[PDB]
């Protein structure tokens, strides 16, 4: 049973940057549309269309 | 100020204590008929003071500082107020003397020196005043030794 | 089971951090947009007029009134007798 | 008429009227919540005037939800509650609306719950003697119908069950009308209850009607209240003799308490009510056996803390005339009938009523247990080899009389699994005496734990 | 007070003095009455929270000084009176932990046989040795275990 | 105002510069308030 | 990049569907601060007893009210509250949100998520207080709740829907024993069927972080969380949640048992509600009374407490079980607290630090230590089995205060005294170690025929140990038998008395002598 | 800007602010003494609001020759208290400044007083076994790391000798350094004790801070918060193993009774602090070891009146791991612990 | 007067126990329901008799 304690220690290890990877293109691809987003948000604050 | 001596109109003192917004409250240490309504007060000097000399051997006084003894009036060296700041810890020793008592039982069981406070507990006629003026009159050799070390 | 749960704790943790990059930029560039856009004096009032707009536009509420009960009574009571008493004034008076 | 709401806190409701009209003590006054999950509509009385007609009053339901300025109304009269032949059967509120049926009722007379004591030329002192198959209430305290029954003990000292064993023993002997009551009683023992009186085919002609601790205390006290005027009603009307059940009126007392605190009023010994004996002899005296109506009742009383210090049942003290105490050392020795012999007395216990073998028998058994008590705090370090043995013969004899006395009723069926047992008082004085001339020395004493009688325990003996 | 600051004075020019306060339960009582006739709150046993600090700003007074302003001292000897052989009350306790060292004394001893009438087992010296004579306590040859026993 | 309360309505204006735009009348206890400031406030803090 | 493109389109929908308006609400003005105590004025539309939304998101409700500025009371950091500042008040009365997600999750009595893990959701509001369920709309107590100790089913029972009481002094356990409880119902979570699925509510009040992270380890490492329900106030916060958590718990309760599940609550200690309920009361200047405690303590505590019942069959049956623990000074019954809690229950258990002094851990009195719950608490086969246990006890504890004398004895209770010392051998129990019916049934009947006797008092309990893992070894179907039919058979009572004596008879003592 | 006082009574004092100046709660403000004779600077904090821009506060020095009208101005912050490599060095009380010279000055980086308690996801779940270099106290009573224990003794029985060998044991060992923070202690014992740790030569890593009898009880509540302050600084920044040394606990709570019947409140529980519980959960949140770093201490209560059903005890017993006790007759027989086996225990 | 008889509508008889600057207080010996403000207080200008 620690045997098997360190061999999920050792998924653990290769999630925590598996969940890294995809965090940078995550990082990369937030931009896409939130300038969209903003022009919406100032639309509906004002009351009328950006 | 605090703690004021007070002045009244017929000659008696008083001490503020309490204040207020528009009240000052006080304390009649003296005669206490005399005072009555629409007398006027008098702010004379500062905080109560006590005049110490060397004349006060041998006699006794008010604790007000009057010769309440049939003596005449007693003389004064300086006037030193009650409210003063205890020593600091930069200005103290270690304590090494030996401070008789003139008896069997106390220096026999309990040590006494110079600096240290003692406490006497005890019931209702036990012999404190004894055991307390005999080790004061047992320092009849100190006296009489011409140095004032001892 | 477990370390899949951790799994979907560095998705939260990502998640958080798009809660904070959204929230800055949204803080930055909506302020950056009305403080400079729509800051201009001519569009004010037009603002007013939107307001003016919503301010028309509302159903009608009902308004109501408008300090012992001896007291209010007899304060009544003095203006009612100033009332009847003040007609003969005149302007010196 | 319109009442304005001023000001609120706690149970309690301070009200503004006009000066045109106010309503006198004791009257019913109704506001509204417009509030929409908790919407209801509660009833104030009239409590004291404050001046400026300013009215205080009391709340039976909880305020929350209330908001200022809400119109009150009056109906210009106290609290009426219905009255009626029909009435037994059912399950009752404080309100007096039916709990079982919905709507049933709203058809019968009513009558307010403030009346006055009887006149004092129509009272009338009693002496007839009642008998139960229990051996211990008969040798030592003898029940006299028409009177009032004490139960005293602290917490958790079995109460409840001799209650219930007391009530099937009078049920099965005795029928007539009967009414039960009580403050301070759980939702459980009462579907417990009501599954029990249901099982002896009785309910029908009982009346049931209780409060329970989530309320407020408007009802702890008002619910008494309309009990008692349920009993008069029928006592006077029917003429019939009718058994009254009344349990834990120590919470009534604490529910005063408790709107004293927040009427304001200047606080009393160990914090109680200003005035509390003058609510307690208007309780207490409104309970009397008239002439031609014979009226039995029993109380049962909770004592605070495990000290009879306390005033709350001292007062109570001088409204009684047969009492039964219990104590937490009887019941920690194993006898589940703790009744100390010591402390319990009655008055009716007389050689003018009773013969003089039982006066005798009554006052050697006092004095054995008397002597018993002396001698326990010498016995309690050093023991029987320093006593002697015109004692030591003392000391079993107390031993073997106390253990005797244990009982082994059928209420405990659902605990032991084993049936109760009776005895008439005729073979319990002889079997007394038999014991008390000591011939019964030579048996062990264990086989005097929860006998029913000298013939089980001969057997019982005898089989060991 | 008075009393404390002429001892000061003199105690702080070098002249060793020696100060006794005869009672100290009235000043306490004296205290309490002033300050509740001055409409002040009372305490436990009707009693101010600063009592304690007042004996804190009264007997920490007399204490031994350095060789840099020459060396003076002063010794206080409170004196306590109590009823029914009560220990437990709130000046006793108080004053009992504000100060080092006690001397108990019964009145059964005093009854019959010892005048002194002074406790053995209840009777403690914080200083001890520093304050013996090299002779007297070597001849004393540590009697206490001996009378204990 | 006259038409939402039947009662008159007098005008007291004060000049606040911090809102960004908006108008904000007070008829008493009631408040009516159009800001800037007030709503981008309202969606910042409901963002998550 | 789908868990962007996911995140970034819920993002857009919900940044696209933002709304807002402008309504005549109504403002107040702060005029009052310190001790956390405010006064607000500018609210003629007043409602008692609604809640209140800061501007620096801290909360409150306006309880007090009075011709002039009302009185509130404000939770969390007091120090940002000015005279002239605004505060915005809202009528939805206080209410806790409720969903089928709070399991295994621990967050504070007003609660928002605390364990850190993220956030959570629920479906309704339920209030506070509300109503009680009645009379007619309960029904008897007829479902045994199985306990993991021995001890305390045999002495003892519990049953369903009905309140059991804990009273000790400090440092005995009651820790241990809600953590056995909870740690039991494991094996009862284990089947999918509603009727006998239960699920357990935990709440710690006044307790230090570092008991908490304790508990929370042990709960982990049990495995059980698929059905807890954790609820905490920790000591170092204010007053306002060790006041109002058990009402949260209480409804979180009552939300489910309208739902129709088996429930159990357990409260670690009630006495410091009690003590922030007296101390917040003197803040109100509120008249004192006994002890400085106010009157309104019973009904508090009352009311909190009869909302746990067994509802009729009709509405759904459903029973929560209550397990408050109490916590007194030198073992004293007659102090007040402990007077109120048991005078307004049935049923208690004493603990007390001497039995845990001389030995034995569980310290159980067998003389006032009571419970009213009838005989349809244990199953007829326990019932049968064991019997006459407690007088038994008694009379032991009884006789062993002439333990001195042998003169008086005489070989006429040498049995009784072997076989209660025997009794008290057997009733002591392990440190987490859970225990089933069957097994312990099986000990009770052994101990209960005497056929231990020859065994010495050194080994007894390694003894039956040994003696049950051979049953568990060999054949199983008298456990299987008396599980099914409920009672022992007869046949079954040969058998093992046989398996017994050949078992026994291949025994060693600890001393190498075989017993006879 | 600056505050008039309205009234005064002992050491209470009530001040008025403009209305766009009224401070918050905890703060600091400044008075001085016209008098020559009685010159002295006075330290105020903010405790209460009063309403009507008036708010009353207590003095940290006895109030003497206080004049009306005297300007009072705000520090606009709480207690701050100088931290640094330098500390440890020297002796100083809560004020900060150097008793023995007033050479240390403001160069020490500047904290204030008040903290908080850590989080509670980043506490510890497990615990740790503490070893020290005495057989009897590691056979006997187990020490748990970073805990609380209490000691009950007299003089004479080698309390303060043992206080010297765990110390130095500690900084030779396991490194670190470790502070005393004396409450409720006679100036001539301090003295002594100063005098014998530069005469035991530990005195360079020890940090020793003092309280005095005559002061009013806002120091005597305060030194023990800037004593933890310290500690927690050291820790948080050093790194190092830490050790807290308390005095006494009874002086604290009777210092709270003082404050509480000295603001007027409604005094509760046999004349004690309604919120005890609060205060003391407050001041022994702070103790308990994470990060992989422990904070140790130990305290002495003294029982009042031969009793240990006082609410008081009873609380301070609630953080409780380990007691320990010394007697005389095990000293009389000749052996250095002088600890009796039979009269401790440990829980763990 | 001081403890002086006074007569009341209802028929109930009180006793004056403390007078005050412009109060004066009243006990009632018997029934004490039917008593409300604005009622009529008479003296009958004599001390308590029997």
């Amino acid at each position: 049973r620690a045997q098997a304690s360190g061999e999920v220690a050792q998924t653990l290890t290769q999630a925590d940057q598996q969940l890294s990877a995809q965090g940078d293109q995550v990082r990369s691809g937030l931009e896409s549309s939130v300038d969209g987003l903003s022009a919406k948000l100032a639309s509906r604050i004002l009351g009328v269309d950006v | 100020m605090t703690q004021e001596l007070l002045e009244f109109p017929g000659g008696v003192l008083g001490v503020a204590l309490n204040l207020d917004e528009h009240s000052v409250g006080a304390v009649i240490l003296g005669e206490f008929e005399k005072i009555e309504e629409g007398q006027q007060v008098k702010r004379t000097g500062e905080v109560l003071s006590v005049p110490v000399g060397d004349a006060f051997l041998g006699r006794v006084v008010n604790p007000l500082g009057q010769p309440i003894d049939g003596q005449g009036d007693i003389a004064a060296e300086t006037r030193r107020a009650l409210e003063l700041q205890a020593p600091s810890v930069v200005q103290r020793q270690s304590v090494s003397e030996p401070l008789q008592t003139g008896i069997k039982a106390i220096d026999a069981m309990t040590p006494i020196g110079r600096g240290q406070r003692q406490l006497i507990i005890g019931d209702r006629k036990t012999g404190k005043t004894a055991v307390c003026v005999d080790t004061i009159l047992n320092q009849r050799e100190a006296w009489l030794t011409g140095d004032p070390k001892q | 089971a477990q370390g899949a749960q951790q799994i979907q704790l560095m998705r939260q943790q990502l998640i958080r951090q798009l809660r904070t990059g959204l929230g800055a930029e949204a803080v930055n560039k909506a302020a950056e947009i009305v403080r400079a856009h729509v800051a201009d004096p001519q569009a004010q009032s037009a603002t007013v007029d939107r307001f003016l707009s919503e301010l028309e536009q509302m159903a009608p509420s009902s308004v109501v009134i408008d300090l012992r009960a001896a007291s209010r009574q007899s304060l009544a009571a003095l203006v009612e007798k100033f009332d009847s008493v003040a007609g003969g004034l005149d302007a010196d008076g | 008429t319109a009442g304005r709401v001023v000001r609120i806190t706690g149970p309690v409701v301070d009200v503004e009227f006009p000066r045109g009209s106010v309503p006198e003590l004791f009257n019913a006054l109704h506001a509204e919540i417009t509030f929409g999950a908790l919407a209801k509509t509660l009833t104030l009385e009239v409590a004291q005037h404050l001046g400026d007609s300013l009215v205080r009053c009391i709340s039976m339901q909880p305020t929350d939800g209330l908001v200022r300025g809400v119109e009150v109304t009056d109906t210009g009269a106290s609290i009426s509650v219905p009255v009626g032949d029909g009435v037994k059967g059912h399950v009752f509120n404080a309100l007096g609306d039916c709990l079982d049926d919905p709507g049933y009722g709203k058809d019968f007379e009513h009558w307010s719950i403030h009346r006055k004591p009887p006149a004092f030329s129509d009272l009338e002192p009693r002496t007839e003697m009642l008998e139960t198959g229990l051996k211990v209430v008969d040798l030592l305290t003898p029940y006299v119908r028409g009177g009032k029954i004490a139960l005293f003990g602290g917490a958790g000292v079995g109460k409840t069950v001799l209650i219930q064993e007391m009530i099937n023993r009078i049920a099965r002997n005795f029928g007539g009308t009967s009414v039960f009551a009580g403050v301070g009683e759980r939702t459980r023992e009462g579907n417990d209850l009501w599954v029990e009186l249901a099982d002896a085919n009785v309910l029908k002609d009982t009346a049931l009607v209780f409060g329970q601790m989530d309320e407020p205390p408007g009802t702890r006290m008002r619910v008494a209240l309309s009990a008692l005027t349920m009993a008069e009603f029928f006592r006077d009307e029917q003429g019939q003799d009718v058994l009254l059940f009344i349990d834990n009126i120590f919470r009534f007392t604490q529910a005063g308490s408790e709107v004293s605190t927040l009427l304001g009023r200047m606080p009393s010994a160990v914090g109680y009510q200003p005035t509390l004996a003058d609510e307690m002899g208007e309780l207490q005296e409104r309970i009397t056996s008239t002439r031609g109506r014979s009226i039995t009742s029993m109380q049962a009383v909770y004592v605070p803390a495990d000290d009879y210090t306390d005033p709350a049942p001292a007062t109570t003290f001088a409204h009684l005339d047969a009492t039964t105490e219990l104590s937490r050392a009887v019941f920690s020795k194993g006898i589940f009938p703790a009744v100390d012999p010591l402390a319990s007395s009655s008055t009716i216990l007389d050689p003018a009523i009773v013969g003089d073998e039982h006066y005798r028998v009554a006052q050697e058994v006092i004095r054995i247990l008397q002597r018993y008590k002396d001698l326990q705090d010498i016995i309690a370090i050093l023991g029987i080899d320093e006593l002697s043995e015109e004692d030591k013969q003392l000391v079993n004899r107390a031993r073997r009389i106390e253990r005797f006395l244990s009982q082994n009723m059928m209420a405990a069926e659902q605990f032991t699994g084993q049936p109760g047992s009776t005895v008439p008082l005729k073979e319990t004085i002889e079997a007394f005496d038999k014991l008390t001339k000591g011939e019964f020395d030579h048996l062990p004493e264990q086989a005097f734990f929860l006998i029913g009688g000298l013939d089980d325990l001969a057997k019982k003996a005898e089989s060991l | 007070y008075t009393g404390s600051a002429i001892g000061q004075h003199w105690m702080y020019n070098g002249k060793h003095v020696l100060i006794v306060f005869d009672d100290l339960s009235k000043q306490a009582d004296a205290y309490r009455a002033i300050s509740l006739l001055l409409r002040r709150p009372p305490g436990r046993e009707a009693f101010p929270g600063d009592v304690f600090y007042l004996h804190s700003r009264l007997l920490e007074r007399c204490a031994k000084l350095s060789d840099e302003l020459g060396g003076g001292s002063m010794t206080g000897l409170p004196i306590i009176e109590t009823k029914a052989n009560d220990i437990s009350a709130f000046i006793p306790t108080n004053v009992i932990s504000i100060t080092d060292g006690q001397c108990f004394l019964e009145s059964d001893l005093f009854n019959q046989g010892v005048r002194p009438a002074i406790n053995v087992g209840v009777s403690v010296s914080r200083v001890g040795g520093a304050a013996q004579i090299k002779a007297m306590k070597e001849v004393a040859g540590s009697l206490r275990l001996d009378l204990s026993q | 105002l006259s038409r939402i309360y039947g009662r008159p309505v007098s005008v007291q204006l004060h000049v606040d510069p911090e809102l960004l735009g908006g108008l904000s009348i007070t008829v008493g206890d009631e408040v009516i308030d159009g800001s800037i400031a007030s709503r981008l406030a309202a969606a910042q803090t409901g963002l998550p | 990049t789908i868990s962007a493109a996911d995140i970034e389109g819920a993002i857009e929908d919900y940044v696209s569907s933002f709304s807002a308006d402008t309504e005549r609400e109504e403002i107040g003005t702060v005029i009052d601060a310190g001790d956390g105590i405010a006064h607000v004025e500018g609210l003629p539309s007043v409602m008692t007893q609604e809640l209140l939304e800061f501007p620096g998101g801290v909360l409150g409700v306006a309880l007090n009210l009075d011709e002039h500025s009302v009185g509130a009371v404000i939770l969390g950091e007091f120090e940002k509250i000015e005279e002239g500042q605004q505060v915005k008040r809202t009528g939805e009365v206080l209410s806790v949100p409720v969903g089928d997600a709070f399991l295994g999750r621990v967050v504070n009595p007003l609660g928002q998520p605390i364990d850190g893990q993220g956030d959570i959701a629920a479906e309704t509001r339920r209030a506070l207080e509300l109503q009680a369920p009645s009379v007619v709309q309960r029904q008897s107590v007829s479902e045994p709740l199985q306990t993991g100790i021995k001890a305390i089913d045999a002495m003892t029972p519990i049953g369903r829907g009905q309140r059991q009481l804990i009273i000790g002094d400090r440092k005995t356990g009651k820790t241990a024993v809600c953590v056995d409880t909870i740690l039991n119902q494991r094996e009862a979570w284990l089947t999918g069927d509603p009727k006998q699925q239960v699920r357990c509510v935990y709440v710690a009040i006044g307790q230090k972080g570092t008991t908490i992270a304790s508990v929370k380890r042990a709960l982990e490492e049990g495995g059980a969380m698929e059905y807890t329900t954790i609820v905490a106030a920790p000591a170092s916060d204010a007053a306002g949640f060790k006041w109002l958590a058990p009402y949260t718990g209480s409804a979180i309760g009552q939300h489910w048992m309208y739902n129709g599940k088996h429930v159990l609550i357990v409260f670690d200690d009630l006495s410091k509600q009690a003590d922030a309920y007296r101390a917040i009361s003197l803040l109100l200047r509120r008249p004192p009374g006994r002890e400085a405690f106010p009157g309104d303590v019973f009904y508090l505590h009352s009311r909190l407490l009869e909302r746990c019942a067994k509802l009729s069959d009709e509405l759904g049956g459903g029973s929560m079980t209550g397990l408050p623990i109490i916590e007194t000074k030198a073992n004293d019954i007659s102090a007040f607290i402990p007077t109120n809690v048991i005078s307004i229950t049935d049923g208690q258990c004493f603990l007390e630090s001497d039995l845990f002094n001389q030995g034995v851990r569980p310290a159980i009195n067998v003389g006032v230590s009571v419970s009213r719950v009838g005989g349809a608490a244990q199953i007829k086969a326990m019932k049968e089995v064991a019997g006459s246990l407690r007088l038994d006890l008694s009379q032991y504890r009884e006789l062993e205060a002439f333990a001195a004398f042998a003169s008086d004895l005489d070989a006429a209770s040498k049995a009784q005294l072997d076989r209660g010392a025997r009794l008290v051998e057997l009733l002591k129990q392990p440190q987490y170690s859970p225990l089933a019916v069957e097994e312990q049934v099986v000990a009770i009947f052994l101990g209960t025929q005497g056929h231990l006797d020859s065994v010495p008092v050194e080994d007894v309990q390694r003894f039956e140990s040994e003696l049950l893992e051979h049953v568990k070894a060999s054949h199983s179907d008298i456990f299987d038998g008396i599980r099914e039919t409920k009672k022992l058979s007869e046949e079954a009572e040969e058998k093992l008395v046989s398996v017994i004596n050949e078992f026994k008879k291949g025994f060693q003592a600890s001393d190498g002598s075989s017993v006879v």
